[PDB]
């Protein structure tokens, strides 16, 4: 015999969890000035070790496009960002008629540097001072209903009030090694090949995820991890034209950007307390924002991708083209290098096609040949489409330069009924979710479910 | 390799060792599951909920007996509808993960039966106290 | 009708069934009493307090013995000043609600007595461990 | 003078009475350690943490046995490296405060040993249930 | 009532962190109590006066 | 004076500012000890100790 039941407390089994993770900040970004560091001040420092498991003979099903964790991450960033900017720099007083004139004109990117004057509030409310500053992107808009006159308005006067930034705050990504609450555990795939979904067989436990530095970017993704062995091409559905292809490159590429012009800064006190910052001058020469990338490395990459891509799109030529078109926020590459916000036209990074031979032929040379992209810099941006969270950049005094170890790719697919011999791949992006999804996918969060039952046949005397 | 620390300080390591393995290790698993502006709410909720879960499980363990031994006999026989496997198969080949995929049915049946056999024992003990 | 679920998942249903009825049912009552921007504080406070109440009661139960059986003999005799009713009257006619209206006096007397008889037992057990 | 209320409702009063004194009093000490806009967080955190500490200690007590008696024998012998004092010296002259200054070493050694002797007992009991 | 009997202990006033808790709260309590009232910004206009 | 500094407030006119003693209490699990000793330099081994 007769079988008798026994209860087993603490059995090692699990079920899918629907919970939240937390900082877990890195405990190295902490110094007195941490109170001036975005998304670090708010967080708790920790120092946990890596896990040994190795779950042996256990296998499990993962699915990147169903991992709700990304939404937690998305929502917090929106809310953390906004909260950090509340106690400062309201720019409402700025929205007055602006009077201005042409730089030099000449180069379209220099013409923009308008000498701008205005009348504003002095320490004593009763008085106004005539003052000036430099502005240049059409954040300065010809005044509605004027006729080619010197009168302009700010771009956000037919929208909502904006802020600048608390000037003290540092915006630099710090990896957060997100940890599970008690009762939860995190599992990860150590497997290569992995499509984004399926029965991973090399599975390890995680106490805390490997920390990931958040980045805001589109199209080409910077400061991420590299594929360990080979390029990985990943997509929710390869046959669905509405989906975005995520590509993990094997080897790094280096990008060097800069804003070469010696710039100055000035500030104006507006009414009580708060000062406003703007560009003072630019001492004589003419700038061009730009990004230099080695061509060598670039061509090598595109063909290697094409080779792997060929597996899902066999016996066809791979062609690259430009974006669909739209506002720079839609079509250009976006960087926050140095805290400045850049928009970089992809033209002619994706001006090519490769014959479906993808021959990996190159040679040694003393060539340093590069592709140079040009950029534009804005002053007012809609942070993550946060029109209601619009903000004006602080100016920075300098010959700003920027490195990065790159890149992750975000790509889409095109081609009509008039091809099917070739397919066209275009730059894609815009959803912050994928920017993190790209790396977050490694982890699944599960709940430990103690207390199970089994027969034994043994019985209690009583 | 690993060892108990990684398996049970960390979790679910023994899932791949089959259930007989568990008899020597299910200790640590339990203790490490009880560890410890607006984010203050998020953190407080997490802490409270972990405690609530713990306590609720303790309540059932208490009710059914025995219960401080973690492995208890409740003197309830098995229904034959649940005897489609050999005991050796269960203990030597199957995992808890695996067993749990099928034995998951009839959850409340078992709980009902456990509660009642304990109630019966308790009455008999009260009569013995009264008789003695 | 009703049944245990309504009586004890729900509460106080047995209050009208007289206290002898309780001997077969006071189980569920306990388990269902342990369930689970600014409103976040209101909710957290409620949750915490429910836990605190539970735990404090468990602490006394532990201290006095026995205690996992829910019904325990503590080997303390009754003071004759508390023997103004027959036992049959108490168990068959009276309710807990009713008993509790009068027996409410001398609350701490009972607690004091319970704590001490348990202390005495414990010393004797320690001596037996030492002797053996 | 003082008495148990001040000594253990209040705390650490017996620290000056040497450890043998403790055998008659370590009761109340435990129960009174479990008592109960932005300040709402401060208060909630305090309450939660007190609960967490309590429960974590209960978890270890449970794991090692015995454990509801507050004073338990675990059937683990002493290592001779820890036998540099007479038992009478320990119980009649030393305080807990004092003992604790030196005996503080090897904390985890003791815990490891306690956990394991309990595990061994449990296996033997499971075999006896199976044999019987 | 205690009176810790035969117990003695080491104290150190200049290391008692408690004071900082006290300091910090006073600063924050004071400030919070004055938020919902009397903003004086409109007052800052040219003032005219005599002896 | 505060036009080359930051905006100021006056006071909520209803609020009383008068020191009230706070008899600070410990959370469960904690206890407070005090020195009943005279002489005491601000530091050292107080022998008259109370809870
Ligand atoms: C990013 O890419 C940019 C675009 O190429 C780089 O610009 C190159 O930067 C180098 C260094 O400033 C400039 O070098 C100048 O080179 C000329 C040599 O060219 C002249 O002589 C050669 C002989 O072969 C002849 O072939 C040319 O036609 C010219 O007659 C030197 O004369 C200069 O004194 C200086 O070395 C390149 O001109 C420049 N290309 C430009 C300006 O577009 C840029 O450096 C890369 N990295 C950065 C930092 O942006
Ligand atoms: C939100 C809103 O009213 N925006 C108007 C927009 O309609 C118009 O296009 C713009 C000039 O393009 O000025 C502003
Ligand atoms: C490596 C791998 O899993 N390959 C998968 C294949 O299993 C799956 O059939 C396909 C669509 O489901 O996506 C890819
Ligand atoms: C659909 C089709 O014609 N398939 C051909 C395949 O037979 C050939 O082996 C491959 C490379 O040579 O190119 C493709
Ligand atoms: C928004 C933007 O700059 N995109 C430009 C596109 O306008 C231009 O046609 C192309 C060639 O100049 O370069 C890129
Ligand atoms: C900051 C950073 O990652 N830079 C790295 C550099 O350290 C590394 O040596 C190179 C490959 O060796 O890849 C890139
Ligand atoms: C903070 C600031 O600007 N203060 C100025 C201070 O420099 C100057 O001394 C004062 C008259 O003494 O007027 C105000
Ligand atoms: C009453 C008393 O403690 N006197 C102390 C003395 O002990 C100590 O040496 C000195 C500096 O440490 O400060 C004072
Ligand atoms: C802008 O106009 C002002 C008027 O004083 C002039 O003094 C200043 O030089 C001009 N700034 C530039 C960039 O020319």
């Amino acid at each position: 015999e007769n079988l008798w039941v026994t209860v087993y407390y603490g059995v090692p089994v699990w079920k899918e969890a629907k919970t939240t993770l937390f900082c877990a900040s890195d405990a190295r970004a902490y110094e007195k000035e941490v109170h001036n560091v975005w998304a670090t001040h708010a967080c708790v420092p920790t120092d946990p070790s890596p896990q040994e498991l190795v779950l042996g003979n256990v296998t499990e099903n993962f699915n990147m496009w169903k991992n709700d964790m990304v939404d937690q991450m998305h929502e917090d960033i929106i809310s953390l960002w906004d909260q950090s900017l509340k106690p400062c720099v309201k720019l409402t007083p700025l929205c007055v008629t602006l009077i201005c004139s042409d730089a030099t004109v000449k180069t379209g990117t220099v013409e923009e540097m308008k000498n701008c004057s205005f009348n504003t509030t002095t320490e004593i409310r009763d008085k106004e001072k005539k003052e000036y500053a430099l502005f240049y992107k059409p954040d300065i808009v010809p005044l509605s209903e004027t006729n080619n006159t010197s009168e302009y308005r700010l771009i956000n006067c037919n929208t909502s009030a904006c802020t600048q930034a608390c000037p003290k705050v540092t915006f630099e990504p710090i990896p957060i090694h997100y940890c599970a609450p008690a009762g939860y555990a995190i599992l990860k795939c150590n497997d290569e090949t992995f499509n984004g979904t399926g029965p991973c067989s090399n599975v390890s436990t995680v106490q805390c995820t490997h920390g990931i530095r958040p980045v805001v970017s589109t199209q080409l993704l910077l400061n991420g991890s590299l594929a360990e062995k080979e390029i990985v091409i990943r997509s929710e559905n390869l046959t669905n034209n509405a989906k975005i292809i995520i590509v993990h490159l094997h080897t790094p590429v280096e990008i060097v950007c800069t804003r070469p012009n010696n710039n100055t800064r000035k500030s104006v006190r507006i009414g009580p307390g708060q000062t406003f910052y703007a560009t003072g001058d630019i001492i004589g020469d003419i700038k061009q924002a730009h990004c230099n990338i080695s061509e060598e490395k670039w061509n090598d990459t595109l063909q290697k991708v094409g080779i792997e891509l060929q597996k899902h799109f066999p016996n066809k030529t791979i062609k690259y083209n430009q974006s669909a078109g739209g506002d720079m926020e839609i079509t250009t590459h976006s960087f926050n290098c140095g805290g400045e916000f850049f928009y970089c036209n992809t033209s002619n990074l994706f001006n090519g096609t490769y014959n479906g031979t993808y021959i990996s032929t190159n040679s040694s040379a003393n060539s340093t040949s590069t592709i140079t992209l040009q950029c534009r810099i804005k002053q007012i941006i809609n942070m993550w489409q946060g029109v209601g969270r619009c903000m004006y950049a602080p100016p920075i005094a300098g010959n700003i330069t920027c490195r990065s170890n790159i890149t992750g790719l975000l790509l889409t697919r095109d081609g009509g009924t008039n091809s099917n011999e070739t397919e066209t791949f275009r730059p894609a992006g815009g959803d912050m979710r994928d920017n993190w999804r790209s790396e977050l996918y490694k982890y699944k969060v599960v709940k430990i479910e103690p207390l199970g039952v089994a027969p034994t046949r043994c019985k209690r005397r009583v | 390799a690993v060892g108990i620390g990684a398996v049970f300080l960390g979790f679910l390591g023994a899932a791949g060792s089959t259930m007989g393995a568990a008899s020597m290790t299910l200790t640590v698993q339990a203790r490490n599951l009880l560890s410890g502006t607006v984010w203050g709410i998020k953190q407080l909720q997490a802490r409270v909920l972990a405690v609530e879960r713990y306590l609720r499980d303790q309540q059932l363990l208490g009710i059914w007996g025995c219960s401080g031994k973690l492995i208890c006999c409740t003197n309830v026989p098995w229904n034959s509808s649940w005897s489609n496997r050999n005991l050796s198969e269960i203990w030597d080949n199957m995992t808890w993960l695996q067993w749990d995929k099928e034995i998951s049915n009839y959850t409340q049946i078992i709980y009902g039966l456990l509660e009642e056999s304990q109630n019966q024992q308790e009455k008999n003990e009260q009569d013995l106290l009264a008789l003695d």
